[PDB]
């Protein structure tokens, strides 16, 4: 009756809105249809590979008089040394630079190593990298595509951590000192990035209402910044100690802009952005792919900038860590831990977040490797070591969180094959039980059941509630354990090295289980690492 | 050196009125006063001002994250870019905006409860030299805005 | 593209506009030749050029100590460019070129060593050669395109029914939704399917057909001189690497070339040309009373009907930007607003046209006149995405302009722009509504007392604050419990009233009687969207008294009538309830525009439900003072709707029900006086119902 | 043909003027299940809007509706399942889930029965006109 009137009204409604656009389909216009077909063929088909030719063309260019490739390099250099009070487009740079940058299990690895070195010669023997350096000094703060081309070329030169290029570039700085160069470095560092989530809400609300070329939000080409920092890193990998001290000190010019503290508070700003991204995402517990992807991007940024940080201090040239003793790094690390603890819980839930969890734990790993590299110049009671103590002090609660967090899958790795955990419900197939598994783990004199409930977050959640006694378990088994080994190395080095720190005694016993877990796996020696000390390692 | 929670401090202005740098400090009474007022500290040599109605306890000082949590229901350092919970030390009450006018500004005085935006005052250093994201030190300049009325501590 | 190649193209179906030179007229055509040039007998000289060069090469074949101006560079450079210019203007039909190319081919000229600047000339020639070749490569794909979508549209959309008519096609869950998308999106996966119907093999051949003599040697020519002859004049050296890169990426040239092309039918081709001729005419006058010639051409572009039909082309021209920098080149004087007037017209013709103009307010906001700010507001006029797309710090510069307003007139246009900036759809965007108050924390502008002080003591500061009262109520939090069940918009809701009292009756009732046709409504939304029936009477007859009867008194008040037909429809939700009916029925007597009166007619029967229910049946006899006069046709549509009102208020009815039956007998008498008659055929039942359940220029 | 489109028009001529504003379109589509944008909803209109009054007039609506397909017979064909002379009770309650509307057991059992004047326990081919 009335429901029949409802069905016919919705029927004629669906028929009318079907008549609005179903059969309208490229329908009338020959010219417009042809045109749009052209646009699609443009957007699809052109877009292919021919691109094996360029290195060959380089080899053609590397031919005899002056080599014509060298003529071209000379052109771009003289282009750079023109004083145009700003920098411009020059697309042929934007062709040829990345043409060259295109042009870059043991024995074959050495062979291709040498072939790469031959390529790097084949450019930079013609004085290639100096104009890269010139152009980078040349713009000041401007972040044009020109700059991206230069950075791509500079990394493509310095890919293997080639020492030769580092020598050349230092000597270039020596004779023709450019305060404007590091000035330009600071300015290019300066604005350069941050994810700004109000714009994310703008576009996400827009995805509420606009159904649309997005993705421009993510730190306004984060990627370029990653390239810059990787360029800084591959500037000083190989412990170019002179270059590390120069980047601190920059002495030959008038002035000095220590770029170290510059990148310190840069990544501090990055930390701020991601921590407020948590204070946003503290409550909503489900993230779709957009925020996840922006996370992953920023994650790679953090990883890169930590690698730069290590490579400043990795050769333990003291002035880096002396400056960084008075850096504002420490609290940003503290907030990082504050991120990590709360993040790891809600990441450790479902099928989705596990990849991003790997991201966080891996950045977590080499993050602590950074302060391991910081650590290595200690004496008896580390002043710097005490700074590590004090910054550990304020980061207590989250440290309890993460140690419990490691203890979860650690004791998983313990019980995971005992027959009072394996032959408990079945013989064994992987499919075991929920509650017999649950009371197995619980009956091991082991868990407050909160840990089981977190383990019963999902653990299979597929029709049967028997888990996979290996797969979920191997997802937990290794993939959070290296980091615990690292921090174990860390805190043992602190406590062993600097003794008599009462709170540190509390901290160390406070998850002593993982330490004694890792006692089968650490290794220590003692040597004289060229400071003529017994420097244990 | 710096400032964390639960430490004791006053505010003060030095209002240069009639070209006299009048070191007037804040003063709210309570127990029959629902308003703040001023208190001169310049003539300390002959008129010692009272301190008790001028001391104020830093109970808490978080950002927008924690704030939203409290509204949606021992040494934390105090940061440019925080709004804090501030108690009057003596009365125990909680300083806040008051929703009357006596011009079109809003009145200033104590209250009990920590609910609502009124007991929150965001910190901004009034210099480019200082900035948001670091601790407040001994004797810094600062600008406090309400969170209910979002007007200035004027 | 190919006989189973040589750049002697015969067809050349491009456009490349026409060259009809003025005769050297030495009569009164002085500023009427005025278009081209003096002209001359061309093709004598084209004989000479071949006569010259082929001799001159053979004269330079010995490379004697002879040469004419002393050097070869004295010889050749004024020749080749002169030829190359003459090459440009579309002469030398291919058999001319066939000899000419075989000078250049022999396959000699390139086989000679040559000095420095000649190959700086010569490289441009072969550069020019690739372009028409690329055009020839471009024009070739046009022919592939035409039949193929004609093969394709005749394939799928016909069969698209034949899947859906096999399915039904009133159901459309997924299979119709598979081919229900955007037109480009319909073309998107249609083409991209072949990237992973056998007819895609034609495409598959075509890409491989358009993959690929000269491309070999052009590279080989450079690396002669690149090797041997270590070169000065780097711009020459610059120019060579273009071509090499143009050689080894011939493909990327096609990429950029692709969004230049266009296809049309044969009729439209004239309105291209004259427009195209007058197009580059504007591009010509870029290099400079220095505006007057432009202004006539601007409207001709407007006067094209082939101006809306291919709108992305004009966007693909980017010809707006050619206006834009010219206006920037002005801004370093009277004819300025024409281009403005073109521009705000221009972007408005489509959403995507508004899109490309969005980037340029960033400049244009800095450029107040007294208009360009109209154009600045033009590309943000409506579009909801664009409301999200914009940024905040620009708006500070807008209110910096408002910050200096400490007197004035001139702030009044930013607000109108900002009123576009925050509402744009009938829909107040809260992000923009968030940010607008924050500056006003640090920027003020008994000010509201001064409004009636302006009623005596130039009309502007009335209107100037009247924009301010529009935008604030425009930046309401929301329209619902959306505003209520929320967070901290409530905090601005206090700020919405910590700043403003009621107060406004300085304008509310006062300007409702005497500016008056608009600015009363400038108040109305603010009290509506920010601030049950106590305020009815507190504001009753406020304008509604003097409005309702003055219909024959046209004429700004008769202009003002629909300007407040919005107003009484807004509150559509105890003595003076008849006084509202006094204000109601007289306008109903005035309505015994009209569609806006039909909007106000919607305010009639909705009052009948809220209608002390005794005052409704009594005042309906005033309708019965006209209901026998029904059969005023608008009055005949009104009381017939009001006949159901006593059919509504009958439950409280069960003094005037006696003659109402006589009026029902007069309703039978109007039925004794006679579709449109069905307006009473339902109303007689309400006339039966008013008798039934109630019994349960004057 | 003629009135069956005007009934389809006046179903969507909500304001009742012969013209369809773009707000009228998404008003139905947000009661039909969708939630389209006005910058899309205008684009449903403007290609149909060849007369260019801003709205959609019925003679442009009429010829637009003419090339798709009575509406009644397929509407009964959504109702009728196999062709056994009647629509069974579980058959009719399976019709409603294709337009997405849900139901309980009680509501339509009386709606069959308030249409079941003859009393055969089903809805035959006859009762599509007794209820309509
Ligand atoms: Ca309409
Ligand atoms: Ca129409
Ligand atoms: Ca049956
Ligand atoms: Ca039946």
């Amino acid at each position: 009756k009335a429901v029949w009137h409802k069905l016919l009204s919705k029927q004629r409604k669906r028929a009318v809105v079907a008549c609005f656009r179903m059969a309208p389909l490229y329908n009338l216009p020959r010219h417009r249809a042809v045109n749009l077909f052209l646009q699609g063929y443009e957007k699809s088909w052109i877009e292919t590979e021919e691109h094996y030719f360029e290195d060959k063309l380089i080899e053609d260019l590397a031919k005899p008089r002056v080599d014509p490739l060298h003529q071209l390099i000379l052109l771009f250099s003289r282009t750079a040394l023109t004083e145009k009070c700003k920098l411009e487009e020059d697309f042929l740079y934007m062709a040829y630079a990345d043409i060259m940058a295109k042009s870059c299990s043991f024995e074959e690895k050495e062979m291709e190593k040498q072939k790469l070195l031959y390529q790097q010669a084949r450019l930079h023997d013609r004085g290639a990298a100096e104009m890269v350096l010139q152009t980078i000094s040349a713009s000041k703060g401007e972040t044009g595509p020109m700059v991206a081309a230069t950075l791509k070329l500079g990394i493509a030169i310095l890919n293997g951590g080639n020492s030769t290029v580092q020598q050349k570039m230092l000597e270039y700085l020596k004779e023709k000192k450019d305060v404007g160069f590091f000035q330009s470095l600071a300015g290019l560092m300066q604005s350069c990035s941050v994810l700004d989530l109000n714009a994310f809400e703008r576009q996400n609300k827009a995805e509420g209402l606009g159904m649309v070329g997005s993705g421009e939000k993510v730190l306004q080409d984060d990627e370029f910044t990653c390239d810059l920092f990787r360029f800084l890193q591959l500037l000083c990998e190989g412990h170019n100690s002179d270059f590390q001290n120069y980047l601190r000190t920059q002495t030959g010019n008038n002035t000095t802009v220590n770029i170290i503290i510059s990148t310190v508070d840069y990544l501090l700003r990055v930390q701020e952005s991601i921590s407020d991204f948590y204070w946003y995402y503290s409550g909503k517990d489900v993230i779709d792919e957009q925020g996840q992807r922006n996370f992953s991007k920023a994650i790679q940024v953090a990883k890169q900038v930590f690698n730069t940080l290590t490579e400043y201090i990795q050769g333990p040239c003291t002035g880096n860590q002396q400056s960084l003793a008075h850096s504002r790094l420490w609290d940003a690390v503290v907030g990082f831990l504050h991120v990590f603890a709360h993040m790891q819980m809600k990441l450790s839930q479902d099928s989705s977040q596990i990849e991003l969890l790997k991201e966080l734990m891996d950045l977590q790993k080499d993050m602590v490797v950074m302060l391991l590299s910081m650590l290595e110049g200690n004496v008896v009671n580390g002043t710097i070591g005490k700074q590590m103590v004090d910054m550990l002090v304020e980061s207590s609660n989250n440290v309890e969180m993460i140690l419990k967090f490691f203890d979860m899958f650690l004791k998983l790795k313990d019980l995971t094959s005992s027959d009072t955990f394996k032959e408990y419900d079945p013989d064994g197939k992987g499919v075991i039980s929920k509650r017999d598994f649950h009371k197995a783990m619980e009956s091991h004199k082991h868990y407050t059941q909160s840990e089981t409930e977190f383990l019963l977050s999902c653990a299979e959640t597929d029709e049967n509630e028997t888990l996979d006694y290996e797969e979920f378990v191997k997802r937990f088994h290794e993939p959070a354990k290296d980091i615990g080994f690292n921090v174990a190395v860390l805190l043992t080095n602190l406590s062993e090295h600097m003794p008599n720190d009462t709170r540190l005694q509390t901290f160390l016993e406070l998850a002593e289980s993982v330490l004694n877990y890792f006692q089968p796996f650490l290794g220590r020696i003692e040597i004289m690492g060229s400071a003529k000390r017994i420097e244990r390692v | 050196q710096f400032l964390r929670t639960d430490d004791e401090v006053v505010l003060q202005c030095t209002a240069t009125i009639h070209k006299e740098q009048q070191k007037l400090c804040l003063a709210a009474e309570g127990f029959g006063n629902r308003l703040c007022f001023l208190e001169s500290t310049s003539n300390s040599k002959n008129v010692p001002p009272d301190l008790s109605i001028c001391t104020f306890v830093l109970e808490q000082s978080l950002s927008v994250r924690a704030l939203q949590e409290m509204l949606a229901n021992g040494h934390r350092t105090l940061l440019y870019g925080h709004a804090i919970l501030l108690r009057h030390s003596y009365s125990g009450m909680y300083l806040c905006c008051l929703s009357t006018s006596r011009k079109l500004a809003f009145d200033v005085g104590l209250q009990e409860d920590t609910t609502g935006e009124a007991c929150w005052w965001t910190i901004h250093p009034a210099s480019k030299q200082r900035s948001e994201g670091e601790k407040v030190r001994v004797g810094d300049d600062l600008i406090l805005v309400s969170v209910s009325s979002e007007r200035y501590l004027h | 593209l190919f006989p189973d190649g040589l750049p002697g193209i015969g067809l050349s179906t491009s456009l490349r506009p026409r060259m009809q030179f003025s005769s050297p007229s030495f009569v009164s055509i002085n500023n009427e030749c005025y278009q081209y040039s003096p002209e001359f007998p061309l093709d004598i000289l084209k004989a000479k050029t071949i006569q010259m060069l082929t001799e001159a090469v053979q004269e330079g074949s010995l490379h004697a100590r002879d040469p004419v101006g002393g050097t070869t560079e004295f010889l050749f450079v004024p020749l080749i460019k002169l030829f190359y210019t003459l090459l440009i203007m579309g002469i030398f039909h291919n058999e001319d070129l066939k000899h000419i190319l075989q000078l250049i081919e022999p396959s000699g000229l390139l086989q000679m060593k040559l000095p420095e600047p000649v190959k700086l000339q010569m490289c441009l020639l072969l550069q020019y050669l690739c372009d028409c070749q690329v055009r020839h490569r471009i024009e070739a794909i046009v022919a592939f395109s035409d039949d193929f979508v004609a093969k394709l549209q005749d394939n799928q959309r016909f069969r698209y029914n034949e899947v859906m008519q096999a399915l039904n096609e009133c159901p459309c869950p997924e299979e119709i939704r598979d081919q229900l998308l955007d037109f480009h999106e319909d073309l998107m996966t249609h083409c991209g399917i072949e990237l992973d119907l056998t007819i895609r093999g034609r495409l598959l051949s075509l890409v491989e057909k358009v993959t690929y003599t000269l491309q070999q040697l052009i590279s080989e020519t450079m690396v002669r001189w690149a090797q041997e002859s270590v070169i000065e004049d780097p711009e020459l050296v610059r120019a060579m690497f273009v071509l090499l890169h143009r050689q080894y990426d011939g493909i990327g040239g096609l990429v950029r070339a692709l969004p230049k092309t266009y296809t049309i039918n044969g009729v439209s081709v004239e309105d291209t040309i004259n427009l195209l001729a007058s197009l580059g005419q504007i591009r010509s006058l870029l290099s400079v009373e220095e505006e007057k010639l432009m202004i006539r051409g601007l409207g001709d572009i407007m006067n094209n009907k082939v101006f809306y039909q291919h709108p992305n082309l004009m966007r693909a021209l980017g010809m707006h930007e050619t206006v834009m920098e010219v206006m920037v080149n002005v801004l370093g004087p009277k004819m300025v607003a024409n281009c403005c007037r073109f521009l705000c017209y221009f972007c408005r013709i489509s959403r995507q046209n508004q899109k490309a103009m969005f980037d340029h307010l960033s400049y244009l906001l800095e450029n107040s006149s007294v208009t360009p700010l109209d154009v600045a507001a033009a590309s943000v006029m409506d579009n909801n995405e664009l409301a999200l797309a914009l940024r905040e710090p620009d708006l500070e510069k807008v209110v910096r302009y408002l910050a200096g307003c400490g007197l004035p007139v001139e702030g009044e246009r930013y607000l109108d722009f900002l009123r576009f900036a925050v509402f744009c759809n009938g829909e107040s965007v809260e992000e923009n509504a968030n940010v607008v108050v924050r500056l006003l924390i640090r920027r003020p502008e008994g000010l509201l007392a001064a409004m009636e002080e302006a009623i005596k003591i130039g009309n502007a500061i009335m209107t100037f604050y009247a924009a301010l009262i529009d935008l604030l109520g425009r930046c309401a939090p929301e329209m619902h419990l959306i505003h209520a069940a929320k967070g901290e918009a409530i905090r601005i809701r206090s700020i919405l009233r910590s700043l403003i009292p009621l107060g406004d009756l300085v304008g509310v009732i006062s300007i409702a009687f005497q500016f008056c046709p608009d600015h009363k409504a400038a108040m109305v939304l603010f009290l509506d969207r920010v601030y049950v029936q106590d305020f009815l009477l507190h504001l009753l007859e406020v304008g509604f008294l003097p409005d309702l009867r003055a219909a024959a008194s046209l004429t700004d008040m008769a202009l003002a009538l629909n300007r407040y037909l919005c107003t009484a429809v807004l509150p559509l939700l105890l003595f003076a309830g008849t006084e509202h009916h006094a204000s109601l029925i007289d306008s109903l007597l005035h309505t015994v525009k009209g569609c806006s009166l039909t909007k106000a007619q919607r305010d009639s029967i909705e009052v009948c439900l809220l209608s002390r229910p005794s005052m409704m049946q009594h005042l309906l006899r005033r309708l019965v003072f006209d209901v026998p006069l029904l059969n005023k046709m608008p009055l005949k549509l009104l009381t017939n709707h009001y006949e159901r009102c006593w059919k509504y208020y009958c439950l409280p009815g069960g003094a005037s029900e006696e003659e109402l039956h006589l009026s029902r007998k007069l309703f039978w008498g109007i039925f004794d006086a006679l579709y449109e008659q069905e307006l009473f055929k339902l109303a007689l039942p309400c006339l039966s119902a008013v008798a039934g359940a109630l019994p349960p220029n004057f | 043909q003629i009135a069956e489109f005007k009934e389809a028009f006046s179903l969507f001529d909500k304001d009742g003027d012969g013209t369809i504003t773009t707000k009228e379109l998404g008003t139905v589509m947000r009661s039909l299940g969708q939630n389209p944008t006005e910058a899309e909803l205008q684009d449903m209109i403007n290609e149909v809007d060849a007369d260019g009054n801003g709205t959609i007039d019925f003679p442009e609506f009429l010829t637009m509706m003419a090339r798709k397909m009575e509406e009644i017979r397929e509407a009964f064909r959504v109702f009728d399942k196999d062709g056994n002379g009647y629509i069974s009770a579980a058959e009719l309650r399976h019709v409603m889930t294709n337009l997405g509307e849900k139901l309980t057991d009680e509501e339509v059992d009386e709606m069959i029965r308030e249409a079941d004047i003859d009393g055969d326990g089903q809805v035959n081919y006859e009762e599509f006109v007794q209820m309509m």
